[PDB]
């Protein structure tokens, strides 16, 4: 009977390995995860489909940020094989309320909150 | 070609970001401004939610951590403070 | 040259092959499975630390749901609705 | 379908924007009844909107009368002498200004398939395509296998 | 009879007017040409998609044709446009490549500089210069 | 073939191309030199085609053909 | 290191040596100015440019024609400055950017000439067996564009 | 550019003779080349109903 799957928890404990090639910091762990759904949830079982309407994750390639707290992790770890998690990197400070209008997602995760579009 | 787009930081989709989408597409002549097109209302809209959404995660989290920090505190002066008398 | 039955299902089914377009679509999903295994491994805070952080804005967001459920009840109903239709026989004099 | 139907390239009319715009509408008749129920939104527009509207682009001129023998009415008139006829039966005073303007705003070319987005008539600079734009000449214009 | 239809005459024309240039009893016969006019107009919606389907792959083919003839290939001078950050579609390409040919060459020969560049640039790995062509537009 | 000659201007935000016409040279010039199954095989064989394509055809199909079709440019 | 002259040694694309940038930004500097002194000039006859206007580039002469599927909230004969300009060409000289010309180097302005709806477009969806049928029809909003001048600036 | 009309379509429209050689080619590489160009595939003018193909002499 195919059913819900323990993931072992050796698999979500990372080496220097990792520390060394993606470019986090065990040390210091980062804030919020941006979240995209790459993988229809049609073909999975109705739990994955429940998950994605509970993480918010139903329009594809559309980011989504979570809290970095176990109970999000517990989610998101069901449904790691649809999803791409990213963390948010804040370059400059979070976006105060003046430039809270003017800004921006940038693809390597970071959000830059002071949006210009001309030549540097 | 859309892999060598995100390497550089550009984003897969030219029609994402960038200046074809973000920048207006016409002026009058005589130099004044466009109305803001309704896809780019939209979206800019859509980038508010966002960060709104971000500032309020970020303030959850921290007021937690600090709230725990008072929990702490404040058990450990009930501790020291019940061991005397 | 026929396969028995329908040909991809039963006990002699038309086989399958692997192209490389099919291994390098599944190593890439991999790799991006692997770096979600990857940041799935620092949680911010610890599960203790979670425990109610956020209870005043869940309570919020669920007493806007209940009143939301209550607010239900009949339209108003006007006069000049009414009257309104009395101009469907009107005409220049 | 577009099969069925007749279609046409796209076009201006004169060449409708090169030296000066014409505004390419003549004339509109309103025939609104008197004493009569389908004409009732007609009558409102005329109250309310039609000195508005024929102040705002003069190049119209515009003929309010009484009983059709059908249905109230505007008969737009162009430039290239077509007619639209429209239908006001029945409609409130937001969808007759807005088909007002919408008869204002178009050419009298008919509404049938445009087939072509986009209509050059000086089409190419650097020159048309043939196939010996980009092949090489040879010596004294021999072609393969000629002797001298 | 207390009340029968007598408005039936204008539902027929309805549907027999889009079937006037069909073949057969289909064209003049209700049963029949309210099956092919239904089908006629399922078809024309699918065939808004495949409109756009064909028009790519025609303008893959013109596009293809050109710069074969100016040595590269399709995916040389698309993959490489790409790397210079110039976004021409492919329908500017194809009508670029028939009406206006010296500038087609350009970007042929454009795309072929980048890409030696972007090879000699990756051949040579460590610590360089970039190369010309491969300097790209950071927005901000 | 393709000569044309690359640059980019100073800050590198545009792509000039110099592209002249080249014209052909006199040297590369040559001077100017001073029954009905029969008939769609004579006339095949001059314009390289199948037979089907002269074979004549119905009223029916003839009275479908616009004669007055759109032009352009 | 040294390999001879079998099959396989040297790949058969050709192998081209890449110049150094000195005597290079000296041949970029000579085809800019070169392409200047034409501009300045006005030795160049009639322009076209690839404009990304509402969604889509268009391929523009002035002169010219261009049908843009929706409604631009303009007053007729109204004339629009078409920024977004993403190549220049003549008949001996073009000038493409990356992406986007610049606006102080191109200016392409048009007019809207009409605003129509389109023709009637059927929207009939069928499944069979099933009596599933249903037909709509949608008249799209149409705005004619007529683009007069493609002036070129000589700032490069 | 600036010719008429008749002799622009006609410069454009009209079928070239290509010669190709076919001693010690495989017949598939021949075959490929001249099926592209027996239907028109090496042209920007290309397009499927315009009849534009050119001519192949292979020997």
């Amino acid at each position: 009977k195919f059913t819900r799957s323990r993931i072992p928890e050796k698999v979500f404990q990372a080496s220097p390995e990792d520390h060394e090639k993606y470019g986090g910091d065990p040390q210091n762990p980062h804030k919020l995860h941006i979240v995209t759904r790459i993988k229809s949830t049609r073909r999975r079982p109705y739990w994955e489909k429940d998950i994605i309407k509970m993480l918010g994750l139903e329009k594809a390639h559309t980011p989504q940020v979570h809290k970095n707290i176990p109970s999000v992790n517990a989610k998101l770890k069901v449904v790691k094989h649809l999803i791409r998690i990213k963390p948010l990197k804040l370059p400059q400070g979070l976006p105060a309320e003046e430039n809270m209008s003017n800004t921006c997602l940038k693809s390597t995760g970071e959000l830059v909150v002071q949006w210009h579009l001309k030549p540097v | 070609g859309g892999q060598w787009r995100l390497q550089q930081g550009l984003a897969a989709n030219p029609s994402g970001y960038g200046p074809l989408t973000e920048l207006p597409d016409w002026s009058y002549a005589d130099g004044r401004p466009a109305p803001p097109m309704k896809g780019q209302l939209r979206r800019k809209a859509e980038r508010e939610t966002f960060a709104r959404r971000v500032v309020l995660l970020s303030q959850e989290m921290d007021a937690g951590l600090q709230a725990w920090q008072l929990r702490q505190q404040k058990l450990q002066e009930e501790q020291r403070k019940q061991e005397n008398a | 040259g026929r396969i028995p039955g329908r040909q991809w299902i039963g006990k002699h089914r038309r086989p399958r092959f692997v192209s490389l377009r099919a291994k390098q679509n599944m190593i890439r999903r991999l790799e991006i499975e692997a770096e979600n295994h990857y940041w799935l491994s620092m949680p911010y805070m610890t599960r203790e630390q979670e425990r109610g952080h956020a209870a005043v804005r869940r309570r919020e967001a669920f007493e806007a749901i209940k009143a939301a459920a209550t607010s239900k009840f009949p339209p108003h109903r006007f006069i000049a609705d009414q009257l309104d239709h009395l101009n469907v026989t009107k005409k220049w004099s | 379908t577009a099969r069925g139907t007749p279609s046409r390239f796209l076009a201006s009319v004169l060449h409708n924007g090169l030296g000066r715009y014409v505004q390419q509408l003549q004339r509109l008749s309103f025939s609104v009844s008197r004493d009569g129920a389908s004409s009732r939104g007609a009558r409102e527009f005329v109250e309310r909107e039609v000195i508005d509207f024929a102040r705002r682009n003069p190049g119209v001129v515009i003929y309010v009368n009484s009983r059709p023998c059908c249905v109230p009415r505007v008969v737009a008139e162009y430039l290239n002498g077509a007619v639209r006829e429209e239908s006001i039966h029945c409609k409130s005073v937001e969808e007759i200004s807005t088909l007002v303007q919408k008869l204002a705003d178009q050419s009298g070319l008919d509404v049938i398939r445009i087939r072509k987005p986009f209509h050059t008539d000086n089409p190419s600079i650097q020159g048309q395509w043939h196939p010996f734009t980009n092949k090489p000449t040879t010596f004294r214009g021999l072609r393969p296998r000629e002797v001298q | 009879l207390r009340n029968r239809v007598t408005d039936r005459y204008f539902r027929i024309q309805e549907v027999l007017k889009h079937a006037r240039h069909f073949r057969g009893r289909k064209n003049r016969c209700y049963r029949l040409a309210v099956r092919t006019v239904i089908r006629a107009f399922v078809k024309c919606t699918k065939a808004r998609y495949l409109k756009k389907k064909n028009m790519r792959t025609l303008w893959i083919n013109r596009i293809t044709a050109a710069s074969q003839e100016h040595g590269l290939k399709y995916p040389a001078l698309i993959g490489n446009l790409v790397k210079c950050q110039v976004e021409l579609n492919r329908k500017v390409l194809a009508d670029l490549a028939i009406y206006e040919p010296k500038t087609f060459k350009s970007l042929a020969a454009l795309a072929s500089r980048r890409r030696h560049e972007g090879f000699a640039a990756a051949l040579g790995d460590g610590k360089e210069p970039e190369g010309i062509f491969s300097r790209v537009v950071q927005y901000h | 073939n393709c000569n044309v000659e690359l640059a980019l201007t100073s800050d590198g935000r545009t792509i000039v191309c110099y592209h002249p016409s080249v014209d052909i040279p006199y040297e590369h010039t040559k001077p100017i030199p001073r029954e009905e199954g029969p008939m769609i095989e004579q006339l095949s064989k001059m314009f390289f085609t199948t037979k089907h394509r002269w074979y004549p055809h119905g009223r029916y199909h003839r009275c479908r053909k616009n004669l007055n079709p759109p032009k352009d440019r | 290191g040294y390999v001879p002259k079998t099959s396989l040694s040297s790949p058969p694309w050709p192998e081209v040596v890449l110049p150094d940038p000195v005597e290079e930004t000296r041949h970029h500097a000579e085809v800019v100015k070169k392409v200047n002194e034409m501009i300045v000039t006005g030795q160049y006859g009639r322009l076209f440019a690839v404009v990304h206007f509402a969604s889509r580039q268009w391929k523009v002469t002035s002169e010219d024609l261009i049908l843009i599927g929706n409604e631009l909230d303009l007053a007729c004969g109204e004339r629009i400055r078409l920024e977004k300009v993403l190549l220049v060409g003549a008949d001996n000289f073009t000038l493409l950017g990356k992406p986007l010309l610049g606006k102080d180097l191109v200016r392409v302005e048009a007019t809207v000439i009409e605003k129509t709806e389109s023709w009637p477009r059927i929207i009939m969806r069928f499944r069979k067996r099933k009596n599933f049928k249903k037909k709509r029809i949608v008249t799209t909003p149409q705005t004619v564009l007529r683009i007069n001048s493609i002036e070129i600036a000589p700032c490069l | 550019s600036s010719f008429s009309r008749a002799p622009q379509q006609w410069a454009t429209f009209a079928r070239i003779w290509y010669l190709l050689d076919g001693k010690m080619q495989p017949p598939g590489k021949l075959a490929a080349m001249a099926s592209i160009r027996l239907q028109g595939l090496h042209k920007p003018v290309y397009h499927a109903l315009s009849d534009c193909g050119d001519h192949v002499v292979i020997m």
